[PDB]
């Protein structure tokens, strides 16, 4: 269960900036 | 006037070992009222339950007590949420909630 | 030229409870400790692909001068047989590339191998062995190469070598 | 307020509680911030940040280090 | 609880509580001619 | 009919399972993109939730004409069944049925097999109607009312006789999804009427609480009409919709109810936008 | 062509398997004042840290104590005949094979 959870967070970091998180958005809709 | 520090000290009298300066702040605001407020909890106990709705005595000890306060949100130590809807005749407190 | 369009199509191409419980588990190599390659030895071996000689021609890089400048180490270049073959099958355009592997001082070893895809040969050794540093311009197989723990990348970076995974780096360029 | 050119701007106080230390009409020491960018939970388009009030840095009174002078 | 208390002693307090739902509308004249106005301008219109 | 029904049912609810699921698609590609363009910032959970219009049941609308039929609770009291029999004036066609030691599964299976379109059940309390349930037979929705200020015409006196003509219909103040869901259930009850009717009815929403009025105009003169106020005046207020019938409370699901104890319940409204 | 005999599908079509594939879930789910110590250093709120990481050289020490326990999960320490062979104090498992492939 907590090696699921960290690989989950590195993810979680990968998109962790502003900008970032804003342009998966655009590009799933 | 406002902006202005103030000190605290619980006895200008004596010596003691420790510091003397109890506290230390600014003035905000000029009044002639308080509007301060306490929570006060109003405790009952249930004593028959048909399934979501309880009759709960305890509370009041009064039929009037029980109007004033009728449609007041209520809950349980556990978490579950509630609503007083009406007065018993039994008990003189007793009401009925779900 | 169709040389470019032809390569270009090929690129495209290109992407019961009583039995015994029997499974295949490598072990850990004893080399690492951890991430850290100990058997990794000042005799240098490299493996070399195709594009990263041909990117030392273009930069006018010597390949064994240049890479004993990034380590301070005596280096041995090592050409597969399947990458041998890429370069004689280029052409006479690159007949200067090919005149530079085949070099005395150069470790020549042999493979046999179904194919002549030199990207999964050299793959192939650095899982066998991990006694080698792979010296590569290609960015899809230093990907590859990234995921398989205690192997070093050595590239080209501005008109220099460079190297990538190897604390013992020493004389390489910052930034 | 800015003294040097009387502009307005919108800045971040590090924590909530330093709010406590400061008043209205204070002097306080401005910074730069967002460079890098913006972390989750933050508000786009504010560049400025608090850093000291009376010349005193904020972590010193949140820590309990030093106290502000009047 | 009731026990401590005085009888009838919460009549005279000026608690402040909070109430579960939204209480049932009052019917008076007033609404009565609001809601009329409604149905008259809708026959005027023949919006139906 | 065991095996004939259950066929019907499971395709009728197969289809509004798929109408359900791409509406809830829409919405939240509706709801994701509205706050991008807003640019004011990016809720947590919304982070995490990213990473045949015409109901089924009402085929035979238009068609043909409503059949009504009206029941009370077991043992009715005096003054409900008054009410009972001022509601089925209100509707044309309905009828009123004695309820005695009726089952409520067995009045369902008459209803279905002479054809009666809609079923009307009406509770009291100390002789004062309370709750209302209206349920479409043939598998369609059940809706669960509660009355508030319920006026009679038999309080009233020497009012006289209605006009018992198909009325013509005024819904207002629906807006949102679900007060078009209600507002069509409330007017399907209704014949097609005339287009010179002289009488009205209506259902005016205000906070999630709807008045029946019931009216006939007369026309005197040019832009001036006058109203009568006729018939039995009453307060209804949603609380549930089931998409079975009302034999079928352990079975059916719930397309909509109330949450009272919710945090938010008091300050929100559902049937207007 | 049709699916097996044995298959659900074969006499199913979608209104079934949807409203089957439900009741499947839900049943398998079933006089001199000096100042304090306090007032001399005044430390305030720092946070409380553990007595190893006072000294830096005892703690890289534990850091490599704990490294060699890890490392033995991945690999097998080298040990001599100290002591007369006598089996291997753990099973011998037959069906894992630990070579590596040469090709
Ligand atoms: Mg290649
Ligand atoms: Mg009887
Ligand atoms: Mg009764
Ligand atoms: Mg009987
Ligand atoms: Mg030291
Ligand atoms: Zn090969």
């Amino acid at each position: 269960k907590e090696h699921f959870r960290a690989k989950q967070k590195e993810e979680e970091e990968k998109l962790k900036r502003q900008k970032d998180l804003r342009k998966k958005l655009f590009r799933i809709q | 006037p406002q902006g202005t520090g103030f000190l605290a000290i619980q006895s200008v009298s004596g010596i003691m070992p420790d510091f003397r300066i109890a506290a230390t702040g600014v003035v905000l605001d000029l009044d002639k009222s308080i509007k301060i407020v306490k929570k006060l909890k109003l405790t009952g106990f249930p004593y028959k339950i048909f399934k979501n709705t309880s009759f709960i005595k305890g509370m009041f000890n009064s039929a009037l007590e029980v109007a004033k306060f009728e449609g007041a949100v209520i809950r349980t130590v556990s978490g579950i949420r509630g609503q007083i809807k009406k007065a018993l005749r039994a008990p003189e407190g007793a009401f009925r909630a779900s | 030229g169709k040389q470019k369009k032809t390569r270009k199509y090929a690129t495209m191409k290109r992407m019961d409870p009583s039995a015994l419980k029997e499974r295949e588990v490598p072990q850990h190599p004893s080399c690492l400790f951890f991430q850290y390659n100990t058997q990794l030895g000042p005799p240098y071996h490299i493996l070399v692909d195709t594009n990263f000689i041909n990117f030392s021609i273009k930069a006018k890089l010597d390949l064994v001068q240049s890479m004993m400048d990034c380590l301070y180490a005596k280096c041995i270049p090592c050409i597969t047989d399947c990458v041998m073959a890429e370069i004689e099958k280029l052409g006479q355009k690159y007949r200067v590339a090919l005149r530079i592997a085949k070099d005395p001082r150069f470790e020549r070893l042999p493979c046999t191998h179904k194919g002549t895809y030199a990207d999964d040969c050299l793959v192939q050794r650095v899982t066998q062995h991990k006694c080698y540093i792979v010296a590569t311009v290609d960015r899809d197989l230093k990907r590859r190469i990234r995921k398989i723990p205690g192997v070093p990348i050595m590239y080209i970076s501005n008109h220099r070598y460079n190297i990538e995974r190897m604390p013992d780096d020493y004389g390489a360029p910052r930034f | 307020q800015l003294i040097k050119n009387g502009k307005k701007i919108t800045a971040f106080v590090p924590n909530d509680g330093c709010l406590n230390f400061i008043e209205e009409n204070d002097e306080v020491l401005v910074a730069g911030f967002g460079r890098k960018g913006h972390a989750v939970g933050d508000i786009p388009g504010v560049r400025f940040k608090v850093v000291k009030v009376a010349n005193v840095s904020l972590l010193a009174l949140y820590k309990g280090k030093k106290e502000r002078p009047r | 609880t009731a026990q401590k208390r005085p009888e009838n002693s919460l009549l005279e307090e000026t608690l402040h509580f909070d109430h579960a739902v939204r209480m049932a509308p009052v019917i008076t004249e007033e609404t009565t001619l609001q809601l009329e106005d409604i149905i008259k301008q809708r026959i005027r219109d023949q919006a139906w | 009919m065991l095996r004939r029904e259950a066929r019907l049912r499971r395709e009728y609810l197969y289809r509004k399972a798929r109408e359900e699921a791409q509406r809830s698609a829409q919405e939240r590609k509706e709801r994701l993109r509205r706050a991008l363009e807003e640019n004011r910032l990016i809720p947590t959970e919304l982070r995490r939730e990213a990473l045949s219009h015409v109901d089924d049941e009402y085929r035979w609308a238009g068609v043909e004409d409503p059949k009504v039929m009206i029941t009370t609770s077991r043992d009715p009291s005096s003054r409900l069944k008054m009410f009972a029999k001022e509601l089925k004036l209100v509707f044309p066609g309905a009828q009123r049925m004695n309820r005695g030691r009726h089952e409520v599964g067995a009045l369902v299976r008459a209803c279905k097999a002479n054809g009666v379109t809609d079923l009307l059940v009406v509770h009291e309390h100390r002789g004062t109607p309370v709750g209302l349930i209206v349920s479409h037979l043939p598998f369609g929705p059940t809706a669960y009312f509660t009355l508030c200020n319920v006026v009679m015409r038999h309080d009233i006196p020497d009012l006289g006789t209605m006009s018992e003509a198909k009325p013509h219909l005024i819904t207002h103040g629906f807006s949102s999804r679900l007060g078009k869901r209600v507002s069509d259930i409330l007017r399907y009850l209704f014949p097609v009427p005339k287009d010179d009717s002289h009488r009205v009815i209506t259902f005016a929403n205000q906070d999630d609480y709807i008045s029946f009025r019931h009216h006939v105009y007369k026309k005197t003169d040019h832009r001036n009409v006058e109203l009568t106020e006729v018939g039995p005046r009453f307060e209804l207020k949603l609380y549930m919709i089931r998409l079975g019938t009302l034999e079928q409370e352990a079975t059916a699901d719930v397309e909509w109810r109330w949450h009272p104890y919710t945090n938010t319940a008091r300050k929100r409204v559902f049937l207007s936008t | 062509l049709p699916p097996s005999p044995g298959d659900t599908s074969y006499y199913q079509d979608q209104v079934d398997d949807f409203h089957e594939a439900r009741s499947r879930a839900a049943l398998a789910k079933g006089a001199k004042r000096a100042i304090t110590y306090q007032i001399a250093k005044n430390r305030g709120l720092t946070p409380r840290r553990k007595k190893i990481d006072r000294n830096p050289r005892v703690k890289h020490r534990e850091k490599f104590r704990r490294a060699k326990i890890r490392r033995r999960g991945q690999v097998r320490e080298v040990r001599k005949e100290e002591q007369r062979y006598s089996g291997e104090l753990s099973g011998i498992r037959a069906g894992v094979k630990k070579s590596i492939k040469l090709k």
